[PDB]
């Protein structure tokens, strides 16, 4: 049946996941040359990712797929973690705009900088801990305003204030902030800078692709959930364009490691030598 | 100038051109018999057990 | 008239080649035909030596085969214990351009050149504790292109002024000057007993030279591009010389000629580092394709390839009891093999 | 290369006291150190020891607890601070100097000493306790351990040591059969896992004193009793 | 842990060793280098004065950064055999005097050294920055003597304008990797002192190009 494909679509696409994952943390730790800001950022993105490859899919396939397999207490726990990874994931992608923002900018106090493994752990901690305190300590709280049976949502996703906040934070800033980001590099050089009109076609080009993807890949579901809580009835019963914005999210976590890890040029030859 | 550079490099080559040479066989025979008598003593061409050798890993 | 004596000089050249062409009646491989081969050698990674930061350009193993000092753009001289992965000792150099290194044969002593036109002498096993710069010999035009230490008081060096040397440590002055290559003298080596020494040079021909008379025993010429490396079989009549022309040439002192020729279709790139090993069976030499390639010296078979290196090999040794090979390349790792 | 400590003198019993080692001429911060005490009459006895850096710091069990050990690099300086004086604390200090790789020489340099008054371990032995001799001659000493010394990696830690009377003790020979620097070669020793000799074959004038044999295989470090030697 | 005192003590001296190693090589690597190559004279002593043996090392500071150049115009030897030991220089600086064009001609000869060093097989990624300089002389001779002497394809006005920069042009195109190199051209003299700003300008953007083209972008 078609449960039995739509198992093995979503086997092979967490399989895609981990295996990308577990590639760029093995070529981070093989190696001791890769020991800039960029690169341990590159592994906080990598590792949550992969907590995603192997957390969030394969608890939510059976679950929707043939029966439940949720109680009141593991589906919980899957939000929770589910919603930090996602959250993580994204102000991690911030981080890494920052950084290389950082490094258009001002050039010459970033060499010079010092920073330390302190300061480095100091930054992936904060990140962690502004992904988590963003939903789930809201939905530890709204758990308890569910009736009985309901179907593993948060509980504010009908209250307009609280999800229109949650969503502005989660998902408004980091998109302003990364499209800012991706916007002073570009300007800087055009300023600066045939040859010439080649590469600036070379960036804008480069520069579109990550904040294309990001918007794209996190944009629908996130209007979906808003438009759908002004009805008076409990959310919406799903359509087939509700669980393709739901699964697009996850999608990202595909990809990212073909854009961000991928094309540092200084990763290649850890993924070169490791497996030729 | 480059006459007693000339001087200097006809004096090298009388120097050298008087020099006795043994058969090439000889030579070959005694590198030969020098590599064959030591053998036993090539831990690289014979490898040695893992106890007698100091690196083990 | 120098035309008469160039004319007279090329009569006695060619007289010299029908001198060494008559007394070669017998190839090296014809009689080396009828002989077991080695066979294949595999050797294993047994120890990786990392800590530094810039390619690795020379290297030298200790009397007792425990020891090795190793030398990089770094600016850093390191003497590892190579049993363990200890650091013994991390000596900063005054100048960061260093292309040579040596170790004493008593152990007190370790020298580098390079760049800088100086010879750097250091003194390890004196009190406080501390390595300090014991000489500093001066008076070389071209960089340095390698050293070697009869005892703790003679040092011979090479220099890109075609040109080599015999210094006393205690009153650094040139004791001897060698001279009559026309090109960068690159590597020398020195006899067993320490009384002849080879230099190869740019020009394409290598000398053998006579340390306590000082001047030139005889002159070899066989290979089409720089040499590179150079080293004397074990027994003391015979060398190896490695040039870029992707061929390793054996040269006999006796028959004053070369027997065999390593080379393959496979390799093109030019060789970096050449010795021998114990009883002289083996060749091990580097290449500029990552790799570091074992010949039987008798024969002119491979025997296997030393693959483990990210980088050209810049420099190999193998100890004075044969145990163990160990090569450095310009990637800051130093990887010794059994 | 010279060390000098200050500190000592008359300590009033459950007092407290600091002890000062300064280093002159070599490298004071690549060094590990040790302070040693002495009885008056008794051969001498580790008290603690201290790494280069300050990473490893080891204490004896006597007086485990109520010592403390420190150093300051750049004013070149080994403080020890002793709490809780007893009356068995009485001794003379030295403050001995250790480097640590391989071919090293431990325990080669020796401090003056300072003098204080108040008011599951290796043994090792030394059955004799003075042996007359006339010089000339050739003396052997006999030092007998409880464990064996020897090590997988073929070393034996195994060191002598020469007091001169009125003078500080001096290495001979730090591991066995590997003669000290500055002294000279009708010194040797020799050993078979257990028990250990030293050999000196024409004595003269200035080999009267005291020999100790040390073992360094694992702390604490322990000493053994004085074997003088007499004219 | 299968080990005595003295081979822990030893173990301990060698992870000391590995941190002042690390520390020292962390240093080192936040600092511009320079590799300064004229040609017989053409005003290097004019360049290494106004920045505050075989091989010679200048180190100065400028707006928090250290540069560090080496001049090796006193080797006299191969080229081709220590030319691999400065790979991975930040920059590359050549001068050339341009008042030897009247003077076998020596501008020919800066123009041949100039494609050996730009279009060399290590130096495929550094940046050349160029240093024509002597201005001052160059228009003084020219007022009295034509440039045709070097260049018999030219007709341009005999003036320091419509001259200087047809050297210019045919310094720079000598370059045949323009994809990933970039030419710096000033014009310098005895007497002009914002050469230092000039070479922080180069070297901040050879930085910015190679962090972004690092990263994967440009
Ligand atoms: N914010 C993450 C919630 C989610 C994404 N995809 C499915 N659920």
């Amino acid at each position: 049946s078609t449960r039995i494909t739509l198992a093995f679509l979503m086997s092979l696409l967490a399989f895609a996941i981990m295996l990308g994952n577990a590639v760029v943390i093995l070529a981070f730790v093989v190696d001791k040359n890769l020991r800039h800001r960029s690169n341990y950022f590159f592994l906080n993105l990598a590792i949550s990712d992969f907590f995603v490859g192997v957390i969030s899919i394969p608890l939510y396939i059976p679950h929707t797929l043939f029966e439940w397999d949720f109680g009141k207490e593991i589906c919980v726990f899957w939000l929770t973690t589910d919603y930090l990874l996602c959250t993580a994931s994204v102000y991690n992608i911030v981080l890494i705009s920052y950084d290389r923002y950082q490094s258009v900018s001002n050039a010459v106090s970033y060499r010079t900088q010092h920073t330390g493994i302190l300061k480095i752990v100091t930054l992936m901690v904060a990140v962690w801990v502004l992904a988590f305190l963003v939903n789930g300590p809201m939905i530890l709280v709204s758990e308890s305003w569910k009736d009985e049976g309901s179907e593993c949502e948060p509980g504010f996703f009908s209250e307009w204030y609280i999800l229109a906040i949650t969503s502005f934070l989660e998902f408004l800033v980091p998109v302003i902030l990364v499209a800012y980001f991706n916007m002073y590099i570009y300007w800087s050089l055009w300023k600066r800078g045939h040859l010439e009109l080649l590469r600036a076609r070379k960036l804008a080009k480069s520069l579109a692709i990550l904040l294309g993807v990001f918007a794209v890949c996190w944009a629908p579901y996130s209007l979906f959930t808003i438009v759908l809580s002004f009805y008076p009835s409990a959310t919406r019963p799903k359509s087939v364009w509700y669980r393709i914005a739901f699964w697009l999210q996850w999608f990202n976590s595909f990809v990212n490691p073909f854009l961000y890890p991928l094309c540092h040029k200084r990763f290649q030859k850890a993924f070169l030598k490791i497996f030729c | 100038a480059s006459i007693a550079q000339a001087r200097k490099l006809v004096e090298q080559l009388k120097m050298e051109a008087n020099i006795d040479r043994i058969k090439v066989s000889k030579a070959a025979a005694d590198l030969m018999a020098y590599c064959e008598a030591h053998a036993k003593e090539d831990p690289l061409l014979t490898p040695v057990p893992a106890s007698e050798n100091p690196f083990r890993e | 008239e120098l035309d008469q004596l160039r004319q007279e000089a090329e009569q006695l050249k060619n007289q010299i080649r029908d001198a060494r062409k008559a007394c070669a009646d017998a190839t090296l491989s014809q009689i080396t035909n009828n002989i077991d081969p080695v066979g294949r050698i595999q050797m294993r990674t047994r120890r990786t030596l990392r800590g530094h930061l810039a390619k690795i350009y020379a290297m030298h193993w200790g009397t007792d085969s425990r020891l090795l000092v190793s030398a990089s753009q770094d600016g850093k001289l390191i003497i590892w214990d190579s049993y363990t992965t200890n650091k013994v000792h991390a000596i900063p150099l005054r100048s960061s351009w260093v292309m040579t290194c040596a170790y004493a044969p008593s152990g007190n002593y370790v020298a580098c050149g390079g760049l800088d036109n100086i010879c750097s002498i250091y003194n390890l096993k004196t009190r406080e504790g501390n390595v300090r710069v014991s000489r500093e010999l001066a008076g070389h035009t071209g960089y340095l292109s390698c050293c070697r230490f009869l005892d703790d008081n003679q040092i011979v060096t090479s220099s890109g002024d075609t040109t080599c040397a015999l210094w006393d440590i205690e009153t650094g002055q040139q004791t001897t000057t060698f001279t009559g290559h026309t090109g960068d003298v690159m590597s020398l080596s020195l006899a067993p007993d320490t009384r002849l020494f080879v230099s190869g040079a740019c020009d394409a021909s290598a000398k053998l030279w006579d340390v306590r008379e000082g001047m030139c025993r005889q002159t070899f010429t066989g290979h089409e591009s720089d040499i590179n490396a150079i080293c004397f079989f074990p027994n003391g009549n015979a060398f190896a010389t490695g040039s870029d022309d992707a061929t390793c040439r054996l040269f006999d002192l006796r028959a004053d000629q070369e027997l065999m020729t390593y080379s393959h279709d496979n390799i093109i790139c030019g060789i970096t580092s050449v010795s021998f090993s114990k009883s002289g069976r083996l060749l091990l030499a580097g290449y500029d394709d990552f790799n570091c390639n074992v010949w039987d010296a008798l024969k002119a078979d491979r025997a296997g390839v030393l693959a483990g290196h990210d980088n050209r090999v810049s420099c190999l040794g193998v100890t004075d009891d044969g145990m163990a090979v160990a090569t450095g390349s310009w990637d800051s790792f130093l990887k010794i093999w059994n | 290369v010279q060390l000098v400590e200050s500190g000592g003198g008359l300590v009033q019993p459950g007092g407290s006291r600091k002890l000062s080692c300064s280093a002159s001429g070599f490298a004071f911060s690549s060094f590990g150190m040790h302070w040693v005490r002495q009885a008056p009459e008794k051969g001498l006895e580790w008290v603690a020891y201290i790494s280069s850096g300050s990473g490893t710091i080891y204490y004896a069990d006597t007086v485990k607890g109520r010592f403390t050990i420190s150093r300051d690099d750049p004013k070149n300086t080994l403080f020890l601070q002793m709490t809780s004086l007893r009356s068995e604390d009485t001794a003379m200090y030295y403050c001995v100097r250790s480097i640590y790789y391989y071919g090293s020489s431990p325990f080669d340099f020796w401090g003056q000493g300072t003098t204080l008054t108040v008011s599951s371990d290796i043994v090792m032995t030394q059955a004799t306790s003075s042996v007359p001799v006339t010089p000339g001659e050739s003396v052997s000493i006999s030092c007998r351990s409880s464990k064996s010394l020897l090590h997988s990696n073929g070393n034996t830690y195994l060191y002598w040591f020469l007091q001169r009377p009125g003078q500080s003790p001096q290495l001979l020979i730090y591991r066995m059969s590997n003669l000290a620097s500055g002294v000279p070669d009708r010194f040797s020793g020799s050993g078979s896992g257990t028990a250990f000799t030293l050999t000196i074959s024409r004595l003269e004038a200035e080999d009267v004193g005291v020999y100790y044999c040390m073992q360094h295989l694992e702390y604490p470090l322990t000493f053994g009793a004085g074997t003088k030697l007499e004219l | 842990c299968t080990l005595s005192a003295e081979d822990k003590a030893a173990v301990e001296r060698s992870k000391m060793i590995d941190r002042n190693l690390r520390e020292d090589g962390e240093k080192a690597a936040r600092e511009v280098k320079l590799l300064l190559l004229g040609a017989g004279e053409s005003g290097k002593s004019t360049i290494v004065k106004q920045m505050k043996t075989g091989i010679v090392e200048t180190h100065f500071t400028f707006k928090d950064l250290h540069f560090k150049m080496f001049d090796v115009g006193g080797q006299r030897s191969e080229r081709k055999k220590w030319i691999h030991c400065f790979e991975g220089v930040t920059a590359i600086i050549f001068c050339v005097a341009l008042s030897d064009y009247d003077l076998m001609n020596r501008m020919h000869e800066s123009m041949k050294l100039f494609d050996s060093i730009c279009n060399n097989k290590w130096f495929t990624d550094t940046s050349i920055i160029l240093f024509l300089n002597k201005k001052d002389l160059f228009e003084e001779k020219i007022k009295k003597s034509p440039l045709t002497i070097c260049y018999p394809e030219y007709a341009g006005s005999n003036t320091y304008e419509e001259a200087a920069a047809y050297i210019q042009c045919q310094f720079e195109d000598l370059n045949k990797r323009k994809d990933t190199k970039e030419i710096y051209t000033h014009f310098t003299c005895a007497t002009d002192t914002k050469n230092v700003q000039f070479v922080f300008d180069a070297v901040t953007d050879v930085i910015i190009k190679n962090n972004l083209k690092d990263c994967g972008l440009f």
